[PDB]
């Protein structure tokens, strides 16, 4: 999710 | 001194997040739950107290200091549970600061987490390692190490 | 030295123990997960370093070592990601006598608390309060204090 | 539940 914590 | 931590509970998006602070230094540690109860707060001060030598906390309101848990929790880690009554004045106005500041850097960094559990882990981050000079990261270590020697 | 820490993921009660130690002293902090993702380790670093000054990590296998998530949350806090290798081949047996070790303990406190994390909380804070004498919580503080001196 | 983590 191009979270930090989520990268998808 | 080296062994004294306040709790501290605040509020965002729906959720709250719990926060131990060591009086000393500043430095804090934090997580987000759903609501605060004793369970919680039992289950934090267990977490806190095998990573740092915590002798006191001083609770964050009377719910957590009556808690059948969060005693029982204080009596397995050798703590002892006291209450946080602003004795000092000062105090009341030094968390609250300590809350402002919290939610400004959460807002800061919100964007670059899916979950505020995340965000709130930056914030702490952030928040131990700032130098005001040493960071409070460095003071908690330097407070406890000259009280072991 | 001082910045240095080794994940090693156990399991137990069909449940992943994820647990960060620092190798030169031996303290540890863990926590209970459903299974082990990038996304939970990546997590579980964020809160490591801003609670200690970690400079490495080893990773505990090739899938978190490759992990795009764990790899962000390495570099958002300023961690140099590594592999674990056992490169030292005392490591592979010192790591396998700590998951040992700390399943025992689990046993041992187990009844007393309704969850599993809360027993491997009770574990960490044992192995960690343990005079060898110094503890372990007592030889981080040391060495993390001598270094910023 | 008389346990550390739930005294109920
Ligand atoms: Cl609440
Ligand atoms: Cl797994």
């Amino acid at each position: 999710a191009l979270k930090i914590d989520n990268m998808d | 001194s080296p062994g004294i931590w306040q709790l501290d509970c605040t509020h965002l998006e729906g959720k709250v997040i719990l926060v131990a602070v060591h009086v000393a230094s500043g430095y804090i540690e934090a997580e987000v739950i759903p609501a605060e109860t004793g369970q919680e707060t039992a289950y934090f001060l267990l977490k806190l107290a095998g990573r740092w030598p915590v002798k006191t906390v001083h609770t964050d309101n009377g719910s957590n200091f009556t808690s059948t848990t969060v005693k029982a929790a204080c009596w397995w880690a050798g703590i002892k549970q006291e209450d946080g009554i602003p004795y000092n004045p000062q105090s009341q106005g030094v968390i609250e600061s300590m809350n402002k500041e919290l939610k400004k850097i959460i807002g800061q960094v919100r964007d670059q987490a899916e979950h505020l559990k995340t965000a709130v882990q930056m914030a702490v981050f952030i928040h131990n390692h700032k130098r005001k000079g040493y960071s409070a990261g460095e003071r908690i270590v330097d407070i406890i190490a000259t009280d072991i020697q």
